[PDB]
């Protein structure tokens, strides 16, 4: 019953992000019913800063009387954290001015001031003594990246937690940052390390100030499905205790998740469109929603011709409840992209497979991530003479 | 004892319920946890105990 | 340096709103013009008269 | 020079033929010495990585201690 | 021991930090505290936390030869140590009694 409160403060509000990329989509722009709700958090919080941002962005109408209120507000308790500051620096110890700093730092991150955040931030931390409450800092800075998706603030942040997690054990904060890696790891497209991360902390989940236990095991599943092969989906989705105790009140998502195990291809399909729709409003899957959708098709397409040598057109389209032509245009368009180790006979509507060797599809990547690496060294050497 | 001499003296009562609930959260914290630990309910089957 | 004003420096007029401001693996297959695999599944489906 | 490691020692480690006689079940009645010993000191040398998983900090050294025999 | 942390504070963090509140106030700085409780409460984890968090040293003096060589050669007298001390003032000793 106290699961939320084990989590870590909610500063800043992902649920907010996720609210204002609703808002930037052409689709959900004019919905009250979100609009009412990040409005609500504005309110509540008074993110003056955030409503300037929330306005010129999407072009909306500033309360004079609201943005006034809430401006004098913020102007009225940075004056009282100053006093704080002020009052613990001359008279109290060392850590009560700590503290103050840090009310600080907290109440900029909530108003939406990300470069006061920062900077305040950073002040707290120079002198910060305590282990824990420096990594603590570092994890409001994760925070802080993560709503705004700062790739330089996440990656910095992230190899200065894992540094201080290492000098001092705290395997309670290392299950809080893989969860915290695994969600960039989705928003950059990393789902074999988000898959890989999730699973490790599907038991030992805490992290509530960035999403609920449901929804995590929800990503948990949808980035196994893509990134995993199927002996280990088995053992670890498939088998999870823990998933599978969540995924009785998601049969959405057991259906999405059993559907392509169990061979239902009809099932998955639909199932996949639904998880599209659910990706493109979700701020850290949009960008990939396309992607993803697009991989997961082909893991099903090469999962029905991995066991036989070959499939007729009319076989395909019948499993996965789609017309002939369908299934033509994308086998055609995934072998043409090499994803598919396959071969149609239009003629006859038959589709052999293929077996290539690992050699084939390993000699590319290094003809292909050898030459990215070449790139660099090339074009660093043009830095290096002029 | 003498007055004078020890200008404070402060003392270290065993943890209470709540005491020993944040003594158990604090040493926890540096181990592999499955979610869902109710640390409470530990803190009350050591009645008497010390950090 | 000797800029190159010589070669007409078409207006930018960009989008400086951190129009990507991503760095993954990206490909051109994420790019082809194509409705939502919803769509095409929803346009299949009665297609076949279910 | 820097000599190997393994070279300048005037104690020697035990060979084959030193490995004493006694087995385990040779001891009798002591399976909270055995246990502890065990956990503490060739669990770790084989399970060392299950200790870092848990959050175990492995004990560098063992004690023991009693009366004579 | 969020009390026994405040009352440390102003005993030994406050002289060392601030010690014109002692003046103002009239009164002489602290020098000597005594921590006392059953073993294993946290006596000598919140000694040595405020000589942590005041950048004070700390120095546990439990009466052993092993480390009278760093003390100092004479060892007559437990004094001796204070040479060591005001060589790294601001510094808390510590002395727990095994009893
Ligand atoms: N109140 C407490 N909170 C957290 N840890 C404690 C507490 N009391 C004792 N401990 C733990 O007990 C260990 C030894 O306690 P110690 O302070 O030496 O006992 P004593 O106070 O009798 O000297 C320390 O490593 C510390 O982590
Ligand atoms: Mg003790």
């Amino acid at each position: 019953e106290n699961l939320e409160e084990e989590g870590l403060p909610k500063n800043p509000d992902l649920r907010i992000a996720q609210l204002r990329f609703l808002l930037s989509l052409p689709e959900h722009r004019g919905d009250a019913a979100v609009r009412d709700e990040l409005m609500a958090a504005v309110r509540d919080n008074n993110m003056a800063p955030y409503y300037e941002a929330l306005c010129k962005s999407l072009d909306w109408q500033i309360d004079v009387d609201l943005l006034n209120k809430m401006k004098k507000a913020n102007e009225d308790e940075l004056k009282r954290l100053d006093e704080e500051l002020e009052d613990a620096e001359k008279n109290l110890g060392e850590s009560e001015i700590r503290d103050a700093m840090m009310a600080k730092a907290e109440y900029l991150c909530r108003i939406g001031d990300k470069e006061g955040a920062l900077t305040a931030f950073r002040k707290t931390y120079d002198k910060t003594v305590a282990l824990g409450h420096r990594l603590d800092i570092v994890f409001y800075l994760l925070r802080i990246g993560l709503f705004y998706m700062d790739n330089d603030l996440i990656t910095r942040n992230t190899e200065k937690a894992k540094s201080l997690i290492e000098e001092g054990g705290d395997w309670d904060r290392r299950n809080r940052l893989k969860v915290y890696q695994g969600l960039y790891c989705v928003a950059i497209r990393d789902f074999k390390q988000a898959a890989e991360l999730f699973l490790d902390t599907v038991s030992t989940f805490t992290s509530y100030e960035l999403m609920d236990y449901k929804t995590f095991v929800t990503y948990t599943v949808y980035v196994s499905m893509i990134a995993l092969e199927r002996p280990d989906l088995r053992e670890k989705v498939i088998k999870g205790a823990e998933i599978l105790e969540v995924l009785h009140s998601l049969p959405a998502v057991r259906q999405y998740l059993f559907s392509l195990y169990e061979c239902r291809y009809s099932v998955f399909f639909q199932s996949l469109a639904v998880v599209e729709q659910e990706m493109k409003k979700d701020w850290l899957f949009a960008p990939h929603y396309r992607y993803y959708v697009r991989e997961m098709r082909i893991h099903a397409y090469s999962q029905l011709l991995e066991s036989y040598r070959s499939l007729t057109l009319g076989y395909m389209a019948e499993a996965f409840g789609v017309g002939v032509e369908f299934i033509d245009q994308e086998l055609s368009r995934f072998i043409a992209a090499g994803r598919l180790h396959c071969k149609i006979d239009k003629v006859n509507e038959i589709v052999e497979t293929n077996r290539p060797d690992s050699k084939n599809w390993q000699y590319q990547e290094t003809i292909k991530k050898g030459d990215l690496l070449l790139n660099r060294v090339q074009k660093l050497s043009r830095v290096i003479n002029m | 004892l003498r007055p004078g001499r020890i200008d404070r003296k402060i003392e270290f009562p065993p943890p209470n319920e709540e005491a020993r609930l944040d003594i158990l959260k604090i040493h926890s914290r540096k181990m592999n946890l499955t979610r869902g630990i109710n640390l409470r309910k530990i803190a009350e089957l050591m009645p008497g105990a010390s950090g | 340096d000797d800029e190159f004003e010589e070669f007409p420096a078409e207006d930018w007029a960009g989008l400086d709103e951190d129009e990507d401001a991503h760095v993954w693996e990206d490909n051109w297959d994420d790019d082809n013009v194509e409705d939502d695999f919803s769509n095409q599944l929803r346009a299949e489906l009665e297609k076949h008269g279910y | 020079d820097v000599l190997p490691p393994e070279a300048d020692s005037s104690i020697m480690m035990l060979t084959s033929d030193q490995k004493p006689d006694v087995m385990y079940a040779d001891i009798g009645g002591m399976d909270i010495q055995k246990q502890e010993v065990r956990e503490a000191v060739e669990l770790p040398l084989t399970h060392f990585e299950l200790y870092k998983q848990i959050g175990i900090d492995p004990p560098r050294g063992v004690l023991m201690y009693g009366p004579p025999g | 021991l969020d009390k026994q942390i405040k009352e440390i504070k102003e005993v030994i963090e406050l002289p060392v930090k601030h010690p014109e509140l002692f003046e103002a106030l009239g009164i002489a700085q602290p020098k000597g505290v005594l921590l006392y409780g059953p073993p294993g409460t946290g006596k000598t984890l919140l000694a040595r936390a405020v000589a942590h968090h005041t950048d004070c040293t700390f120095i546990r003096v439990s009466g052993s030869e092993l480390v009278q060589k760093f003390i100092g050669e004479g060892a007559r007298m437990v004094r001796e140590l204070f040479v060591m001390a005001r060589e790294h003032a601001p510094s808390i000793i510590f002395m727990d009694e095994i009893d």
